[PDB]
């Protein structure tokens, strides 16, 4: 359900607190090492934007390149 | 899964629920038009030009916010439901009422439920409301075989 | 702008009415050779005719009792 | 004086009565207003003698306000002398300006009527069995210009808020005055005011109002019953009620 | 197949669409449930106020796009159906715009400037719905939307006979369209 909520508010096309929340997940999931967890993020993404909003957040110069497993 | 059968006040409220959630508000806005008319009745000439203006002459604070609050709620209302009110609800409306959006700055007389003019447009939203109201009333009385009607 | 038509109609509907006979139109011409009094005595039918369609009454009071003793309407 | 506006106003009452209209549809109500303002408008007793001066201020002030939104009000008489149609209509000049006087304070002594006698109000002028303290606010309120703030109006619909029957009559003078007033103070309060303190800030306020100290100089058994009636008629005045037991 | 030739008139020939009825409207419903009655002079009544005892439009009539929160449906279809048939009316709209512009102004109802956004705004808000209402992934409903054109695209070989057609190419009237609708849907 955390990351369900962190994919909405990435899936948006701009408050600080809702940045907190998606840096402490940003944590969580580089800590964690459970890459599992990134899987079902994208799988949400997708879900929502569709397969290419994904395929350009792992593109170069992009801000929420932690999404991705290594 | 054949609902309008085997469900039928279910079907009914699903697919008006979008307006049906707007008929809470109908206690606040009879109570604001009630007010308009005590306040007006017996008025001949009405002078005001806009909402902005009535509002800046009732400017206690107290006052002057809780009419701006319910005016509020009844142009967020009107803003939804206008589209639906142009072609449903048996009070027959001018199309430029409908076309555009309502603010502070819209004229006065929208507000007062008279039979004519602007006015229509505050009797158009409480009838349709009310509609509503009845009608999925009607459908639990067709399926409770009883006469509760009160 | 007063709608007389409105009250007549209510009246109607409350009460029974009835044309003058010619015995009361000819007194009542005769006796009404002046516009001033027939001002008045029309003034006192109009406020009969108000209270009337509000409230009603019986067609057949006299209309002077009916002004004096229920309305009042001496002076 | 210049003129006997007491006997001005008494010919005036039925005319003005007879524009009253009601939305409970009580047709026997006119008369009895008319009644009750015959009988109420005169000098025998101090009740009606205030009555009767503060309807005569409350004209006056109405007057003043509506000749300052036209040129020479004192030239009126002459305005007269130039109606033909008034003329020969009233016969004599005297009668013509006593019909334009009397055609001057109709309306707005309808008006007024339909304000104080919203409901029953003025049974309780009359009732003998009235208690003192309705008597006091009745003529309290009546005499207040702020309190019972009166619009100007230039069919007169009496606005019935209460389901009442015939010749009854609420139990507090002006309940819809009063319920109306300590509502905007309670507006007021609460904005003013933080969800502590408004209990005591509401009552300071009312308090210090002119009807606050007024009902602050009630004591003992009167003011009891003052509650127990406002109790009745605030219910009436927000819930509709089928039954005295209820 | 002649199901078609509306919307084909839509995105190649405009100009005849221009008082045609669109799907993409709704209808007076009080005309069609033949309370309030109405006195002579016009004004509703329960007489008061005297003492005296068709709304439906042509073209597009729908408005800003961002209002399209719900899909409401009054001649029986299911919302899912007639938001189908609405998507691919924008479809052949935004397609008659590439054609003529004009020709969309004057249909679209209030007049817009750039029919191509505003018809890409519906669509995009079409597919919002969809989503919601079926459940699917966003490139899922953008299949949905495909197969059904497939389907479209399939049933003329099977339909090009024995079929009950009681419409004309440019839906001239309020039943016309109405039955367009039903076909489209079964
Ligand atoms: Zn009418």
């Amino acid at each position: 359900l955390c990351l369900d909520r962190a994919a909405d508010f990435l899936s948006e096309p701009m408050a600080k607190e809702k940045q907190c929340y998606l840096q402490q997940v940003k944590q969580f999931c580089i800590r964690v090492e459970n890459d599992w967890h990134r899987v079902y993020l994208v799988r949400k993404l997708s879900s929502q934007r569709g397969m290419e909003f994904v395929q350009g957040l792992s593109k170069p110069g992009r801000p929420h390149q932690w999404v991705f497993p290594k | 899964k054949n609902g309008k059968e085997r469900v039928p006040i279910l079907w009914h409220f699903l697919q008006k629920e979008a307006e049906l959630r707007l008929v809470k508000f109908l206690p606040e806005i009879l109570a604001l038009q009630r007010d308009l008319v005590k306040q007006f009745q017996n008025v001949q000439q009405v002078e005001y030009s806009s909402i902005r203006g009535f509002l800046s002459k009732h400017s206690s604070d107290g006052l002057r916010q809780l009419l701006h609050n319910r005016i509020t709620v009844f142009l967020s209302t009107w803003n939804k439901l206008r589209r639906s009110l142009e072609t449903n609800g048996e009070i027959n409306l001018p199309k430029d009422y409908c076309s555009t959006d309502l603010d502070l700055d819209t004229e006065f007389e929208i507000l007062l439920p008279r039979r004519r003019g602007l006015g229509l447009c505050a009797t158009a939203l409480v009838s349709y409301l009310i509609r509503l109201h009845n009608e999925i009333v009607y459908a639990v009385e067709k399926l409770s075989k009883e006469n509760n009607s009160y | 702008d007063w709608n007389y038509e409105h009250l007549f109609m209510d009246i109607k509907n409350k009460m029974a009415q009835d044309s003058l006979p010619s015995s009361v139109i000819s007194a009542i011409s005769g006796q009404l050779q002046s516009y001033s009094d027939a001002c008045e005595v029309l003034s006192v039918v109009e406020v009969t005719l108000g209270f009337l369609s509000t409230a009603g009454g019986d067609p057949n009071m006299q209309l002077n009792v009916y002004t004096q003793d229920i309305l009042q309407m001496g002076d | 004086s210049i003129l006997d506006t007491t006997r001005l106003l008494r010919s005036c009452v039925q005319s003005a009565v007879g524009m009253l209209r009601d939305q409970n549809e009580s047709c026997t109500r006119n008369m009895r207003r008319v009644v009750l303002l015959l009988g109420l408008l005169n000098e025998d007793d101090a009740c009606h003698a205030s009555f009767l001066r503060v309807s005569k201020m409350r004209l006056s002030v109405f007057l003043k306000k509506q000749e300052e939104s036209q040129f020479h009000p004192l030239e009126w008489l002459a305005r007269e002398a130039c109606n033909q149609d008034a003329l020969q209509e009233a016969g004599t000049f005297r009668h013509t300006l006593w019909k334009r006087v009397q055609g001057a304070v109709t309306p707005l002594l309808a008006s007024m009527i339909s304000f104080i006698d919203r409901d029953g109000n003025l049974e309780l002028l009359t009732r003998p069995d009235t208690p003192p303290w309705a008597r006091d606010l009745w003529m309290f309120i009546f005499s207040d210009t702020m309190l019972l703030n009166i619009p100007l109006v230039m069919y007169i619909v009496v606005q019935n808020h209460m389901n009442l029957s015939e010749n009854a009559s609420n139990n507090v003078p002006f309940s819809w005055k009063i319920k109306d007033y300590l509502e905007e103070l309670w507006v007021q309060a609460q904005y003013i005011t933080d969800a502590e303190g408004l209990p005591k800030k509401f009552v300071d306020i009312f308090q210090q109002t002119p009807l606050g100290r007024f009902l602050a100089q009630l004591h003992g058994e009167p003011q009891q019953e003052l509650l127990q009636c406002y109790l009745k008629d605030f219910i009436l005045l927000t819930m509709r009620v089928s039954t005295e037991e209820e | 197949n002649e199901l078609l030739e509306p919307l084909k008139n839509l995105a190649f020939s405009p100009a005849t669409m221009a008082h045609a009825f669109l799907p993409t409207m709704p209808e007076d419903l009080l005309a069609q449930a033949r309370h309030w009655y109405t006195c002579p002079n016009g004004h509703p009544c329960s007489c008061i106020d005297c003492h005296a005892p068709d709304r439906t439009q042509t073209g597009h009539v729908l408005g800003n796009p961002q209002r399209r929160d719900v899909v409401t449906c009054d001649r029986g279809l299911p919302p899912v159906v007639f938001l189908l048939i609405r998507l691919l009316t924008h479809l052949a709209l935004l397609l008659g715009a590439s054609q003529s512009s004009q020709a969309l102004i004057n249909i679209i109802k209030p007049p817009v400037r750039d029919p191509k956004g505003f018809l890409q705004q519906h669509i995009l808000k079409d597919l919002e719905q969809l989503a919601k209402m079926l459940g699917h992934s966003a490139d899922e409903t953008i299949g949905v939307v495909h197969l059904v054109l497939r389907r479209l695209l399939q049933e003329q070989h099977q339909l090009s006979s024995r079929r009950l057609l009681n419409f004309d190419t440019e839906l001239s009237t309020k039943e016309m369209r109405n039955n367009w609708e039903k076909e489209i849907a079964a």
